[PDB]
């Protein structure tokens, strides 16, 4: 039997199978406690639990696709949707440090230590995987993954104990203490292997193709319009007909989508109580851009997220500025004009999406509370689904010697750490590209850069990512 | 450069609210991740830590001085230690720590300190 | 740990070293920070993360952290290092040490 | 071309610390046995006498 | 490494040794070269490749390179070895050390 490190995407006219492999490292915990919290806010505080476990977060898109493979994805296909996912934990080498006392560290190898692996197929434990935090994976396959520690927030009971105003969320009857050691635990010793084998639900595709037409300009530019438009107001209408030059008063049969607090340049847009509780709903809905290119510069929005760096790394949503969205887009009403910045849902509407890019998420989670709309596509990129890919928790073990009969001899957790290899494969159901009788060469697919500093390549940790994000809508539909 | 200047009221013995303040110069305090500590030092003895506060209201306290002191932020970094029947006057420093990444162990230490005020009790 | 141990004072001459002890339970798997407090002045961050020094601190200060202790070694002590040195860790709140009076 | 890396086994850590060398040290010895067949042709004829 | 560490000066008597320190990150898997610069003169290649000496350098100079440090040991220092000794490596360009003034 052959032991392999697998990596690489294989394309077809149908789905592409993209696998990657990293080296993980379950470090250590000198205390295997649970370590509740002590936040004690003073102005609704938080209340958590710090589990001694390690989950892994392969959420982003820049791990399954190389930049050459992402460029081959954009210039050849016109949709993408995942349908399968397997996570194999390869060769495990749990080892122990012997503390040379004069050298400090000497690492032998342990055959009796193990690595407790739990897969949460039943969704019993809280899901913290898809929120966009700075522990995902290395972008390049040569660096070592350090998987994050598992922790979660619960709901408790806010008290007010202190001197001035000190609040503290204590435990209530609704609060929960999920001990992960009440489960089934593939114990997974040295050399052991384990798999997950998830299967994605039917999700709508992401349509990696722009438009060569405005949605409000879909008419014959000649010929006028069969209908009329008012001239006088005040009870005596006196409607007139239209010519072909009436472009700003052409009647549309479909409205644009909502623009709830789209502005340009804290908390952004925010719900909450009077002025100071005020939790943020930062990257808007998915129907809104937060960065595009107007006639002179880049407009950058209040509701933007930076994706790195600062100056920021924002995706250029040029396909939302086209179809009647954008940042400083007011709506006007002739009520006895009222400039409004919020646009409502407007029963017949189309708002296409905020575009996915090379570094976006893949799923988040739709929360278990009911009556969702629309929630098929989450913000921060990705899909977002009921029953997401389950979390793979990885503790090592507390091997706890020696004793000597009465004594607390030694360290009693001796010291152990585990290295390994995680090979994650995911298949994406690709759709065929939309037809164009176009005759023009379509624009080329290359990541954006400015001058001299090229995109993904080593320079004199070396490897540098571009200033703008590499979006995915660069071929035209033609609507 | 970032400097921290204190404010001392003087001396009040018969159990009044000891109020202090620490205006930060060089950089604003609601500009990102930095704790803002209050640290004591008894003359002839080691340092003592009261508590630190983030700009979004959350404040950690010392478990020994928990039901006496109160840290607050109105771009002022106040401290309202009451019940001064125990005659602790020592010294009151301000200090800033960069907020760590993993929340487990402290990745940074108190690099910018204050000048220190001498309260008497 | 939650209670750092540090002796009272040390005696040194110019031309040698003075190594202090900052004892503590499981201090090897922790960060220890050293603070230089000259008399009449606020402390300054001397050695952070058990080996590193900032730009304002000269290159004659170095430390270590192994097992249940963390040392601070001064290489070639001058006539201006007579200052109280405190070790400080983070046992989930903050833990300050006693101080070796030099 | 037959490329041969070893691996970057990268311990220990201790939970936060950068303990040790983190590439610990490793080296690999081995044996490469390379066989090659050469199609030889027969020698050209000479009625030479020398 | 890219920044070599070396102390200021050392004190010695005739009849003993004077060992210096050239600290550096991962200096064990590197080459360290020592240079003897008498005052008023150019430096000379004292010890090359951590153990070797050329023909012009006498057989009382020897060095080492282990772990994160590289030492230079003078066996029986005479009254002509009062010279600045610099350690030099190659972190892909050239890295010179500070210099132990003897």
């Amino acid at each position: 039997v052959k032991s392999m490190w697998s990596e690489g995407a294989t394309f077809s006219a149908n789905s592409v199978t993209c696998t990657f492999s990293r080296q993980f490292l379950i470090p250590y915990d000198p205390e295997h406690h649970y370590k509740v919290f002590s936040p004690a806010a003073s102005s609704s505080p938080i209340m958590g639990y710090s589990t001694p476990w390690r989950y892994l977060d392969f959420n982003a898109l820049n791990l399954f696709f190389s930049p050459l493979e992402f460029q081959h994805l954009i210039e050849n296909y016109g949709s993408i949707a995942p349908d399968a996912l397997t996570v194999t934990i390869s060769e495990i080498a749990v080892k122990d440090v012997t503390d040379k006392t004069g050298g400090g560290v000497q690492v032998t190898d342990s055959t009796t230590g193990r690595l407790c692996m739990l897969v949460d197929h039943e969704y019993k434990y809280p899901y913290v995987l898809g929120q966009g935090q700075d522990t995902l994976a290395p972008e390049l396959p040569i660096w070592v993954y350090f998987p994050p520690q598992y922790a979660y927030l619960t709901v408790g009971d806010v008290n007010t104990q202190g001197i001035s105003g000190d609040s503290k969320k204590l435990a209530s009857e609704e609060s929960a203490f999920y001990v992960l050691e009440h489960s089934s635990f593939q114990l997974l010793g040295t050399g052991g292997t384990a798999t997950m084998s998830y299967k994605f639900p039917p999700v709508p595709p992401e349509n990696l193709e722009g438009c060569s037409q405005h949605f409000y300009e879909m008419y014959n530019p000649l010929y006028g319009s069969r209908l009329g438009v008012p001239d006088t107001l005040g009870g005596d209408p006196k409607f007139r007909s239209l010519t072909h030059e009436d472009h700003a008063i052409q009647p549309q049969n479909f409205m644009p989508g909502p623009l709830v607090n789209s502005v340009s340049t804290l908390t952004g847009l925010s719900t909450g109580t009077s002025q100071n509780t005020r939790i943020s709903l930062r990257p808007g809905p998915v129907s809104q851009p937060y960065h595009h290119w107007d006639t002179d510069k880049y407009v950058t929005g209040i509701n933007a997220i930076s994706h790195g760096q600062g100056v920021g790394r924002f995706p250029n949503e040029k396909e939302q500025l086209k179809q009647l969205q954008g940042l400083n887009m007011h709506t006007y009403f002739p009520n006895k004009y009222t400039d409004q910045i919020e646009r409502p849902l407007m029963v017949g509407s189309v708002w296409n999406r905020r575009a996915l890019h090379y570094e976006s998420q893949l799923w988040s989670k739709i929360p278990n509370l009911d009556d969702s709309f629309k929630t098929q596509f989450a913000a921060l990129g990705g899909w977002g689904l009921h029953q997401p890919p389950p979390q793979i928790f990885l503790k090592i073990l507390p091997q706890s010697g020696p004793i000597g009969g009465i004594k607390s001899m030694g360290i009693t957790t001796l010291v152990q750490y585990a290295v390994g290899i995680m090979t994650v494969t995911m298949t994406f159901k690709l759709g065929p590209r939309k037809a164009t009788g176009r005759w023009n060469p379509q624009p080329g697919v290359y990541p954006p850069h400015a001058a001299g500093h090229l995109p993904y390549v080593l320079y004199d940790h070396g490897y540098e990512k571009p200033e703008e994000l590499w979006t995915a809508k660069s071929r035209v539909h033609p609507l | 450069q970032v400097q921290l200047q204190e404010s001392g009221p003087g001396l009040v013995r018969p159990s009044q609210t000891l109020s202090l303040s620490c205006t930060v110069s060089g950089a604003s305090i609601s500009s990102g991740g930095y704790y803002w500590s209050w640290i004591r030092q008894h003359p002839g003895k080691g340092l003592e830590w009261i508590g630190h506060i983030y700009y979004s209201g959350t404040v950690y306290y010392n478990p020994s001085l928990r039901s006496r002191v109160s840290i607050s932020i109105d771009n002022q970094l106040s401290l309202k230690v009451a019940s001064v029947t125990a005659a602790d006057t020592a010294v009151y420093y301000c200090a800033r720590v960069r907020v760590d990444s993993v929340r487990g162990a402290g990745d940074n230490g108190f690099d910018p300190w204050g000048h220190g005020t001498l309260v008497t009790v | 740990a939650a209670a750092l141990t540090q002796p009272l004072s040390v005696s040194v001459s110019p031309g040698q070293t003075a190594i202090f002890t900052c004892s503590g339970d499981n201090l090897g798997d922790k960060y220890v920070y050293w603070f230089q407090q000259r008399p009449g002045q606020s402390p300054a961050l001397l050695i952070y993360q058990d080996n590193k020094r900032p730009s304002g601190i000269p290159e004659r200060f170095s430390g270590s952290n192994s097992g249940n202790t963390a040392t601070l070694t001064i290489s070639g002590t001058q006539s201006t290092d007579e200052a109280d040195y405190y070790c400080q860790t983070w046992d989930s709140t903050v833990v300050f040490g006693g101080g070796t009076k030099l």
